[PDB]
Formats: C-alpha cells, sequence, structure tokens
C-alpha cells in the first residue's frame, strides 16, 4: 500500500517500555500480566533490551485486545484466523502488538491458543524482527503449539542482526 | 501494515 513505516524498525535505546491498554476476560489479569513478562524474558535474555511495563499511553508497546475493527485499520476476522499482529519499533502506532480478543485465550494445555506463545512471536516483531521461513522458527508465521523452548537459532540470530 | 500471525 501507501503506508510507510519510519525509521530504520530497530529501538534506539535499551529500556524499552510497555503499556497494558486492556485486558481479555479469558484469564486472570495477573496471568495475563505474566504471560507477557515471560514473553518478553524469552527477548531481553538474548539482546541488551530491558522491558519496564509503565502505566500510560507515553510507552514504546502499546498492548491492545481488540475484536473486529479495533483502531488501527487493520481489522481482526473473529474466531481463529488471524490470532494477533505487531507493528515494527519506531513513533507511534510503530511498537505495538494487538491481541485478538475472540479468541479463546489460555496457557500452555488450555483448550485455547497459548497467549504467552501468541506474544513471544508478537513481541519479536514489536522488536524488528520479520518472518521466518524455518518452519520450527518461533517468528514462521503460523502458530503452532509447542511445549519445548521457543526459540531457535533463526530467531536468536535475527534479534542480533539487530541488536547485537 | 502490521504483520500477523495466523492459525491453522
Ligand atoms: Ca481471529
Ligand atoms: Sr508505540
Ligand atoms: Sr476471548
Ligand atoms: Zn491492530
Ligand atoms: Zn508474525
Amino acid at each position: 500500500g501507501f503506508q510507510t513505516f519510519e525509521g530504520d524498525l530497530k529501538w534506539h535505546h535499551h529500556n524499552i517500555t510497555y503499556w497494558i491498554q486492556n485486558y481479555s476476560e479469558d484469564l486472570p489479569r495477573a496471568v495475563i500480566d505474566d504471560a507477557f513478562a515471560r514473553a518478553f524474558a524469552l527477548w531481553s535474555a538474548v539482546t541488551p533490551l530491558t522491558f519496564t511495563r509503565v502505566y500510560s499511553r507515553d510507552a514504546d508497546i502499546v498492548i491492545q485486545f481488540g475484536v473486529a475493527e479495533h483502531g488501527d485499520g487493520y481489522p481482526f476476522d473473529g474466531k481463529d484466523g488471524l490470532l494477533a499482529h505487531a507493528f515494527p519499533p519506531g513513533p507511534g502506532i510503530q511498537g505495538d502488538a494487538h491481541f485478538d480478543d475472540d479468541e479463546l485465550w489460555s496457557l500452555g494445555k488450555g483448550v485455547g491458543y497459548s497467549l504467552f506463545l501468541v506474544a513471544a512471536h508478537a513481541f519479536g516483531h514489536a522488536l524488528g524482527l520479520d518472518h521466518s521461513s524455518v518452519p520450527e522458527a518461533l517468528m514462521y508465521p503460523m502458530y503452532r503449539f509447542t511445549e519445548g523452548p521457543p526459540l531457535h537459532k533463526d530467531d536468536v540470530n535475527g534479534i542480533r542482526h539487530l541488536y547485537g | 501494515x502490521p504483520l500477523g500471525f495466523a492459525a491453522r
């Protein structure tokens, strides 16, 4: 399309802030907070970045649960199909991560989609990663549930090409 | 635009 992003699509400071704008009712709020924290911890271990929760829209990464058209011109599609989407680093809408609340959000072993795995993937984009063509990689574009460690070489390779 | 994650 004609929409273009600003900048080089990577962050240029080390303390990345995030704001949880709202919550799905599918899981306890503290459980959602923890799922997001664990997803960020995956990436903080392998980058020089830290992730700090803040409490206003003055944040690098704004996290939102939404249904159908939810404010950015890129509507969700109801149950299944698209699970979440995320924008690459930069100002404004860039950096942000949205989750489709027409999904049933669960954690490992739950009957729905893993919020942890989807967030880990979405946060990858919010740090600057593209989709991978490596089928086992976290950044492969299709959801799959695993109980094994989410990161693969291709994911780490990609993130280090951005941050060292 | 955003990149999206899709269920099968
Ligand atoms: Ca959906
Ligand atoms: Sr932002
Ligand atoms: Sr829901
Ligand atoms: Zn959105
Ligand atoms: Zn994706």
